[PDB]
């Protein structure tokens, strides 16, 4: 199952 | 208090008319065998009159003697937890 | 698609004629003719605002070709820490007069002019306790100088504020109180919601004892909760594909409250 | 330097799909589609803010050529003793407008305009109890007037603050509670950190009974302690050259709590 | 000296055909045939003056036989606290006419005469908020009396000025917003800057994950910073005899901001 | 990288919102230093009590550790003309009852004794002069 880097989520954001 | 709250033995009470009297002092009249409901009286023209019944928010279906509420409060203060 | 029309309808809003609304309108019409100031009090989900809007939409602004509109009833709602110039700003905008820069005495003199020119008979002030204490001087002024029935609307907090000043309490003593639904009146109102507002294609028979043990416990008799709980249970039931509400799904919705 | 790369990685942060995050997103979609205001509550290390950032970082802003952004979900966090202007200032900045000097009503009017312009469906307010008591008038207003689901996030003190205003209490009544891990759920979660978060070169077998006693007494079931204990033990044990966590080195980290 | 050629190049300016520029020109072309006044808004480093200037370099003056020059687009930037005379002086001078010792009501009439004579279709007023509040009566008079589209260009303060007057707000109600770069659009733009603007003999490959982290932090999406930073890194690097920009020299630049 | 706040309990209760905010927003460790009263204040808010749990504790000197430390005061801080031999059992009994294991009393008692000693003309501390200083407590 997928787990996310909190900084990748920031980089992918609007 | 603001929003019609009363505080008594650590329990917070609200009731059907209290918010209109915020800042006034009321005589709580209570039964030590079950403090989950309190009668609230106020003074008008130097005559004490009945105001409303106040109920400890979120435990209206329970019962608590004043001794249970006091002993549990000491355990919470000793434990260091919020009340 | 059939479902998506019902899901749009259920998320909308309507005014149902109820006894408490009918009882307010027949009291406000008396105060409008007699020019008496008064207050509507009650708890925070009894539907006071819908009853006052339903009244504003009865007496519509009458129009004559070249004149300011004849507006019998004004309804306004103040912002928090409302000052005298904020109250006057809103009464002037409501009557469709644009508000220019000026001092408080300019705003006062202009508000007093437009209230006369539009022929106002009643001024309904919602959430009256957002008013700063000094503004009540201007509210009593409007009501003694002009023939205007000022209605203050609010929760019991309002009276706690009002009792701080004799001068106001005495203008605004006459009151109508909104209460909670019970007994036959709660039971009958649930059937009005089922037929008139939910319009589900299989009857949910919500007046049955097992459904009313859920609704009476969860709504505590408030019309605000009854509209919210039932629309949510209807959205959730139709989006799951059932043609009516059922005991477990209404339990799932009521568990959150 | 392979060690220094792991020390730079492990002091970082991640989001894991857990049941208490998947549950929140299914619930918040329900509130967003139905436009119903509500609150999320629970003890301070349950990870409510990560669960809400995982919501904000899904549902990304949509861009249309030269239009203002369409922003389905807004998450803001207020400063201490937040006044009406500070709430409006932050909502305006989050939708990417610069806020120019004005009176409180200029900030109010501009905020209502950008919320309605950016098509906002939901407003999430973290640490809601930093709000000054009067500002809730403006939060109730945003939710009454615009079709916006306001979500308040806080802990058990927030309820002690909400219960001081009947108007807020009867609106923000629907709620979800974040709880602590136990039994099989704490056991299963420890394996997810070992295999998805820590990335140590050999299995540390953290779910074994001799190790779960150590971790249970340390963490009390809080996800915010579990991530903290297991990052600190990984950082420390790699700086001593082991490929694992073991009984004595974990008891060294847990003896700091 | 080959090196002295390159530093003289990087110090200058150039226009890159960004989607946002294309989006403005396509929108203003609708407004130019329709003859509708409008405004362009956005943050100060987003490209607005350059995007407007590129539209002025399209639609350059015609000169058929025996006629005045036809000048479809006029563009001006007022100075600060620009009065009614100074606006007319700029419109007259942009159209190459000399002007001699007028009172303001001569400057007004000579401006209306050259705006008719040159066949002006559009008037782009950059930094519109430098206008004194009274000059908008002359801008509305130009826009109503002539068949001219006025485009006010500016920051979020421009809105604050316009909202102070109903007369203006309504002539200029329509709008387009300039916004910052993000996601794949920032990455594509950095790749375009490298090959289009920098042109160093060896590739720096700045779309590489490690380098976009430095630029995203350093620039925060403004097209302004992105350009300055990439130029300053090419200049500094070239002065030290390097063939490329690299990781260390780019961090040396970005730290100054 | 690190912010250290001494006497943390002088902070007004609301300021902790700003202390937590920084610690969470910026990669900055915040260290709160204080007495047992600090924890009595901290336990008055869950939100704070959980960001700052880890705790190192400073104790009192005892046994061999107090005895060994007395030699360091003699050979590195005092450096008197000839040696007072403060590790001897009778001088340790006087010092133990005086200081109660606190390093902030050991530093104080021995300066007060050494100043008296030198200003009266002694090349060292002795039983009676140290008892004169310790009797002030
Ligand atoms: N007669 C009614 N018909 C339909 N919906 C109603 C009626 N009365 C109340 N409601 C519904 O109840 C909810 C709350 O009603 P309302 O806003 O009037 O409460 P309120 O008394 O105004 O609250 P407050 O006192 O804080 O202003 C709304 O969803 C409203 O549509
Ligand atoms: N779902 C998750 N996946 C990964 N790490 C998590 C998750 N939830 C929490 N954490 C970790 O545990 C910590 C929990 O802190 P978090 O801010 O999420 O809790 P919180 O409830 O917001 O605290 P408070 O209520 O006091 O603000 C985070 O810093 C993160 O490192
Ligand atoms: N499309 C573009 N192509 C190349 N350079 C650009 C572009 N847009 C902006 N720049 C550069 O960015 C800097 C500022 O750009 P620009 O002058 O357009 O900002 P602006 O939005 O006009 O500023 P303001 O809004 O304050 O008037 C200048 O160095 C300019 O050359
Ligand atoms: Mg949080």
């Amino acid at each position: 199952i997928e787990v996310w880097d909190y900084e990748q989520l920031r980089e992918e954001y609007g | 208090q603001r929003g019609g709250c009363l505080q008594f033995q650590n329990l917070m009470y609200r009731g059907e008319y209290l918010a209109g009297y915020a800042g006034e002092t009321v005589n709580l009249r209570f039964d030590p065998r079950d403090i989950t409901t309190i009668l609230v009286y106020r003074q008008e023209n130097n005559q004490e009159v009945f105001l409303t019944r106040a109920h400890a928010q979120g435990l209206e279906t329970e019962q608590l003697a004043l001794d249970e509420a006091e002993a549990a409060s000491r355990r919470l203060r000793t434990a260091g937890k919020t009340i | 698609e059939w479902l998506q029309a019902e899901i749009a309808r259920l998320k909308g809003k309507s005014i149902v004629p109820l006894q408490q609304v009918k009882t307010l309108h027949d009291w406000l019409d008396g105060k409008r003719k007699a020019r008496k100031s008064c207050r509507v009090v009650g708890e925070s989900r009894t539907g006071k605002t819908v009853a006052c809007d339903a009244y504003r939409y009865r007496h519509k602004p009458q129009q004559e070709a070249g004149r300011p509109p004849t507006v019998p009833v004004v309804y306004i709602r103040p912002h928090q820490k409302c000052g005298p110039k904020d109250l006057f700003k809103k009464i002037t905008e409501y009557l469709k007069y644009r508000v220019t820069k000026g001092t408080v005495s300019d705003f006062r003199d202009r508000t007093i002019e437009v209230l006369k020119g539009c022929g106002v008979e009643m001024l309904i002030i919602d959430e009256a306790d957002r008013l700063k204490p000094e503004t009540f001087a201007d509210v009593r002024d409007i009501a003694e100088d002009l023939g205007i029935a000022v209605v203050l609307v609010g929760t019991d907090r309002l009276d706690a504020v009002i009792k701080r000043d004799e001068q106001v309490l005495e203008r605004f003593r006459a009151h109508l109180r909104f209460g909670k639904l019970s007994g036959e009146d709660f039971k009958n109102t649930v059937e009005m919601w089922e037929q008139m507002v939910l319009k589900l294609p299989v009857s949910s028979n919500l007046k049955s004892k097992e459904m009313l043990r859920i609704l009476t416990s969860a709504t505590e008799g408030y019309i605000g909760r009854l509209d919210e709980i039932l629309r949510e249970a209807a959205i959730r039931s139709l989006s799951r594909g059932l043609k009516k509400i059922d005991k477990a799904v209404l339990q799932e919705v009521a568990k959150e409250y």
